[PDB]
């Protein structure tokens, strides 16, 4: 294992709403870059790789899509595990340091719809939990797949029609990654009953930092993910 | 390179145990690649906070290389909002307890 | 054997805005007040069955289950009442506005001293309602004097290991004490695998003409087995088996 | 007198089974002493109706004893609200199907 000195953290005392109620998790070790660092806080990775604790200033997630599976997920600090990924990683550079951020240059629905039709900024979070774009292009992508508004910029499809759904393509650095609708969809379940959740969410993202699309647990979830201090890049394979 | 195991809630939390202090107070967290603080629950929290009813708490008396700053932070995600002080120990991956 | 009540009026729901009956384990709603409140002035079920003459005694009663593992969840008898969910005999209060199943009450007192509802106020006997409803400034200190915290819309919980050294709550309605013990009036919640107490008091003021009105929901109904009588225009409890 | 059994969903919501039109279409209930209107999902219910997906709807088209009204109704509780339009027809209390 590793121990990182000297860590400045916070001690929350006020948690208001029911947010972090039934959360599984007590807290968050955010990996970003030290630009969106609260306090102008040093960042435990930063810390790390100042401290020489691994060779390598990479870090990777292999996220399962079955909440069944063991394990539920792996971060490699310091390198990647090709037993979560097929084939090779393909690169993309850092085009803002401060989220990890990307250039997306498009998405594309298979039934025909195209959004980001000339190219948007998109970062890699592990901490959003589905796909966000912007409302309006939110909206034409779910009326395409026939989702209907739930809540809150989610909406949900019937689950008999999941089957019959068109891909999503997601192109990063002139490469497609595709998402099928069961990748894109979540089976959830309340009192008995089943729905299935779109798993794209309509949300601005105000400027300066947006407008943005965010690539969640959603995208890595299928797509092996390799974050890269030594060189500001964001690796992709396809998961195991 | 250092392995890290990830539990997975529902397609929708992905988290991991973590040590804080010597020796470790175990903790669970979001691996976050869009944040970049770390925070955990205080044993200090106020009890109107009742997500820390139910968490696991960071007591700095148990741990010998916990130091004082005591600065206040404020977080918002786009979920919602947490508010601190600012502490600094020894952090662990895995939790190493 | 059951009933049938022939040419019922009723709503077929096209609309239903929100997430409030998405996760419901319920289809429907039977509303068993009187008419006066009915949308549309539709004659209600009972009505409609009582005119029907489908049962010889014009009341209705509830057992409700306060165990959700318990075999069966609740019992609503028409036109009778139940004596195997109940213990001792039924005491009467009036219905004092014919609009929801209303009646009058006397005080609402904490054990450990604090009185609420001190000069008497109405009160609604109501089974879909899951809580116990008061006055937002009343319920406020009612959870000041249980050691309970602000959760989110009117609704409180309590540490858990505090639960056992709570006062007990005693509703007087009709001359006679209906106690809540902290057992009855917490409810044990349970989200991602954790344990929560939740309080069984909601902060809700109900405006006028209606309000204010304090709702005796499934908390009450649970300890207390309540009969609904149309004969005589009120409503009975006894202790709940 | 008429029992009629009550299922309980964690000592907040509390229904029973009722019949509805000829044969009797089956529905759960919660039988609500603070109002005084029955309702149940109609097969008409529209598609932004996520509730409707997942609930028991009612077919006038199957039901000989059904008889049309179509007029309007809006019921909001202090919960939320509903709306649809007005039918009329038998109601079997069990389902008796
Ligand atoms: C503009 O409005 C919205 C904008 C965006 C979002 C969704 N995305 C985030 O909020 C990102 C931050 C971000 C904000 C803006 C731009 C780029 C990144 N969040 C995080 N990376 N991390 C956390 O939130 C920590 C956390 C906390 C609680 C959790 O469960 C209870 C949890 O479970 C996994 C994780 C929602 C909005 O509103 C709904
Ligand atoms: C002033 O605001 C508030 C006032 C009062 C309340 C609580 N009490 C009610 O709302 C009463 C009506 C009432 C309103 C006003 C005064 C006296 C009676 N409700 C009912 N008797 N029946 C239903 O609601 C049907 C129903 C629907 C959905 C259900 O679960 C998904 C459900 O589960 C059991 C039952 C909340 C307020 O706001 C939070
Ligand atoms: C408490 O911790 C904070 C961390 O934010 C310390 O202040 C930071 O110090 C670093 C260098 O060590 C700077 O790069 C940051 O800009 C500082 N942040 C702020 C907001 O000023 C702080 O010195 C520590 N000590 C005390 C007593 O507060
Ligand atoms: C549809 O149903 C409504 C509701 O039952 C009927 O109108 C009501 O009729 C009763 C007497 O049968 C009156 O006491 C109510 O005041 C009436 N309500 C309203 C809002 O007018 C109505 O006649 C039925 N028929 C049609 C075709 O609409
Ligand atoms: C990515 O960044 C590296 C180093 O800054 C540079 O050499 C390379 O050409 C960049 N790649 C692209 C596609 O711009």
């Amino acid at each position: 294992g590793v121990k990182v000195e000297r860590q400045v953290f916070g001690e929350a005392t006020k948690q208001p709403g029911i947010t972090f109620i039934a959360a599984k998790f007590d807290g968050i070790l955010g990996m970003a870059y030290p630009r969106i660092s609260v306090n102008n806080v040093l960042p435990v990775f930063d810390n790390l790789m100042q401290q020489k604790l691994v060779d390598q200033n990479i870090f990777s997630f292999y996220l399962s899509r079955d909440p069944d599976a063991q394990p539920g997920g792996e971060l490699m600090l310091g390198g990647t595990d090709s037993k979560y990924y097929k084939g090779s990683l393909s690169y993309l550079n850092v085009t803002r340091k401060a989220y990890w951020q990307v250039h997306l240059d498009q998405v594309e629905v298979a039934s025909g719809l195209t959004l980001c039709k000339e190219g948007c900024e998109a970062i890699v979070d592990t901490g959003t939990s589905l796909m966000v774009g912007p409302v309006d292009e939110v909206r034409e992508l779910q009326k395409a797949i026939g989702a209907v508004p739930l809540i809150q910029g989610e909406y949900m499809i019937p689950c008999e029609k999941v089957s019959t759904l068109p891909a999503i393509t997601l192109k990063l650095g002139g490469k497609g990654y595709k998402l099928s609708p069961e990748d894109y969809t979540l089976k959830v379940s309340q009192a008995g009953k089943t729905l299935c959740l779109s798993g794209f969410m309509g949300m601005d993202i105000p400027p300066p930092s947006g407008p943005l699309w965010i690539l969640g647990d959603v995208f890595i979830g299928r797509y092996y993910t390799v974050f890269d201090r030594d060189n500001n890049r964001v690796g992709f394979a396809e998961a195991a | 390179p250092i392995p890290e195991v990830l539990k997975n809630y529902m397609d929708a939390q992905y988290y991991g145990e973590i040590g804080i202090g010597t020796p470790p107070q175990c903790f669970t967290v979001v691996f976050d690649t869009g944040s970049s603080n770390l925070w955990v629950p205080s044993i200090h929290c106020k009890l109107l906070d009742i997500a820390c009813w139910i968490h696991h708490k960071y007591n700095s008396d148990k741990s010998s290389t916990y130091v004082k700053n005591g600065t206040s932070f404020d977080i918002h995600y786009g979920s919602g909002s947490l508010s601190g002080y600012l502490s600094q120990d020894t952090v662990s991956v895995p939790c190493q307890s």
